[PDB]
RNA sequence: UAAGGUGAUAUGAACCGUUAUAACCGGCGAUUUCCGAAUGGGGAAACCCAGUGUGUUUCGACACACUAUCAUUAACUGAAUCCAUAGGUUAAUGAGGCGAACCGGGGGAACUGAAACAUCUAAGUACCCCGAGGAAACCGAGAUUCCCCCAGUAGCGGCGAGCGAACGGGGAGCAGCCCAGAGCCUGAAUCAGUGUGUGUGUUAGUGGAAGCGUCUGGAAAGGCGCGCGAUACAGGGUGACAGCCCCGUACACAAAAAUGCACAUGCUGUGAGCUCGAUGAGUAGGGCGGGACACGUGGUAUCCUGUCUGAAUAUGGGGGGACCAUCCUCCAAGGCUAAAUACUCCUGACUGACCGAUAGUGAACCAGUACCGUGAGGGAAAGGCGAAAAGAAC
RNA sequence: GACUUGUGGCUGGUCAAACCGGGAGAUAGCU
RNA sequence: CGAAGGUGUGCUGUGAGGCAUGCUGGAGGUAUCAGAAGUGCGAAUGCUGACAUAAGUAACGAUAAAGCGGGUGAAAAGCCCGCUCGCCGGAAGACCAAGGGUUCCUGUCCAACGUUAAUCGGGGCAGGGUGAGUCGACCCCUAAGGCGAGGCGUAGUCGAUGGGAAACAGGUUAAUAUUCCUGUACUUGGUGUUACUGGUAACAUCAAAUCGUACCCCAAACCGACACGGUGGUCAGGUAGAGAAUACCAAGGCGCUUGAGAGAACUCGCGAGACUCAGUGAAAUU
């Protein structure tokens, strides 16, 4: 939770252009869990 | 005035509330998500036309059950122990 | 009843909206929770009435 | 359209409608959380606090509205530094979003057969970033592009494997504009945008003919005998294989809202015909210093030309399937150009010598699932319910 | 006192260029 | 007056076959003259699903000790309850900070979940959510370390386990408290009165948000299947002693996850293991 969401969360990928492509595949394949919390 | 009419939801009755009702004269009811200590106290003075002493607020997380093959989670509801004086009506 | 209050002024229609919430809405919910509400269709009827009055306030 | 409904899985309990306020479908309004590009400041997609300015039967409570930027136009104000310029305020317009295929621009790979080798093909490819579009970019003749041909051609290479053009013709599902315009003459001809009315369409609906009976069997869509129907037997469901017992098709009608293709009238409109002129100057070439065009500065054409300079208008240049010559056209900074053709993630109708639960798609139902991993990527099984649940009182 | 705890910066010949997807349903003529 | 397929028999054909009937089953099926392919199966450790021998056998494990009594139930070796001495016991204990987010209380039920049984339960369902201005500190300011419009770190904006108003204790639960009832003490604003010259003191009245909160926390309920280990931090009581050894191994939490006879060689100190036996219950190879 502490050292898990700050580096492997939803906002950790939207802060740069490289992480935007990672969350793009989650939109096409909408699983039951988007990101860990 | 309409804000004080939507703060309450449904009365909560249990085995613990029946004991404190005849001892300390304190009833408990379920309120909405908001409703601070200034809105719940002002609603009992008009809807129940009785005087209070202290109103507490606390939120509990909704329980998670195992219904079928799909996980489910309820909602979080706030409770309040309405403490009355010596003379009450309900 | 839908057009009965369509010709009402804001003050009076605001009042009945107040009465709908204060009586027949809060009291009904307590009865249903406590279990003395034999007939439940009132909750549906009152809720729709509140919505119908509320939309007219915004429309007007 | 009123003789029924409160979605489905999935029943019961509870209500409404009956000589015109039910439900379902379509069109026109109001209303339309926290959070996620989220702009008040941080941040963990659902943890925590709103800042400023009014009204208010509540000077102690709420709701609503406005403000992270960059760029363009107008108004106002203002330093170093007298003029100009940077910054700050208000209002209006425009938009920092995500998911396929195809096209263009800026960069850029490996593996197969290579006699051998940084020659070469594969390959200006797969994939990825920014932005835009609805598709992109010596017999003649000067909008452009794609498809159908010339053509696995005439050429090019240790002439090894490969890569790779044009004119004419057979097919027209093309429609060729505006500005440099002074002067006699303007609300012209050809057209567009924004409203109303009529006529013709698209997007929700209704009416719509046609099989009566008997034997066997618990039950009849099939059999025998006698008919109707047939602009309509396209398909599927209705107790067994159904034109005519239902749901869909000819024919005949309606317009409160919105949109598209010819036509009355009105306001703002970049604007014709006749006469009198013209047919495109910082360019070409040359000199100094670099790179990309297969080619290391070669025997070397063509394309791009920073800084310092500099001509001409048949006395200068290119083309006619390229020695020299002749005649005509052309001879440098303008502004535009639909549809078809490309592409199939969503809707409705229609189609098949494709398939029927280890097939087809990961997935025919609660499959982008249970479960596993720090995240991402990747990734199973499972209906044969019965015609009607008649789903066992005692 | 060379104690312990929390945050940040510096140092890539086994976290020192692991796996999956695209190229690739590629590619070893024999087994 | 009973199709095809599946399941028997008989007849026919020198080729793979085809035709008829019976049993089961009760809903749409096929031949001749042709043509188009995902096209007839004995193996590639082939892939999926359903199943043997090995074998009703081996095995009962990171080590405190079983047995006797009573109650419930149709069935009690093992579960629940009660009495005495000794194995655990400055830690194999309890209370905070993580992970988990109803596994902790009560009642019913025994299919699945648990190395046997398992009427228990850490399983399912239902009932029952954990009282906060003086429980913990949020907001704001400050140091190290960061961010920081111009320029290529300054002026600022931010960031605490110390400094930052308070309460130490007891009673009351079937489950969770320091809070509500009762007794006492202290501080910060606004309003009204008095005193002193808006500020100070005395008396009285009114108001003050959100989040977190149980069980678990040194190995059972959480993470490697047998604690085949890793595991932060806080409290060293009374007597005796120089100290934290030893001595009263004190009090409390409780006392291996399961039985009955026999008791070699070897090992450890008449016992504790191994082997043979109720019940439950495997793999490799072929």
């Amino acid at each position: 939770v502490l050292k898990r969401n700050r580096s492997h969360g939803f906002r950790a990928r939207m802060a740069t252009k490289n992480g935007r492509q990672v969350l793009a595949r989650r939109r096409a394949k909408g699983r039951a869990r988007l990101t860990v919390s | 005035e309409e804000r004080l009419l939507k703060v309450l939801r449904a009365p909560h009755v249990s085995e613990k509330a029946s004991t404190a009702m005849e001892k300390s004269n304190t009833i408990v009811l379920k309120v909405a998500k908001d409703a601070t200590k200034a809105e719940i106290k002002a609603a009992v003075q008009k809807l129940f036309e009785v005087e209070v002493e202290v109103v507490n607020t606390l939120v509990v997380k909704g329980k998670v059950k195992r219904h079928g093959q799909r996980i489910g989670r309820r909602s979080d509801w706030k409770k309040a122990y309405v403490t009355l004086k010596e003379g009450q009506n309900l | 009843m839908k057009a009965k209050e369509l010709r009402e002024k804001s003050v009076e229609e605001l009042n009945t909206e107040l009465l709908n919430l204060l009586r027949e809405q809060f009291n009904l919910r307590m009865q249903a929770a406590s279990g003395q509400l034999q007939q439940s269709h009132l909750l549906k009827q009152v809720r729709r009435d509140v919505a119908r009055v509320k939309t007219l306030l915004n429309e007007k």
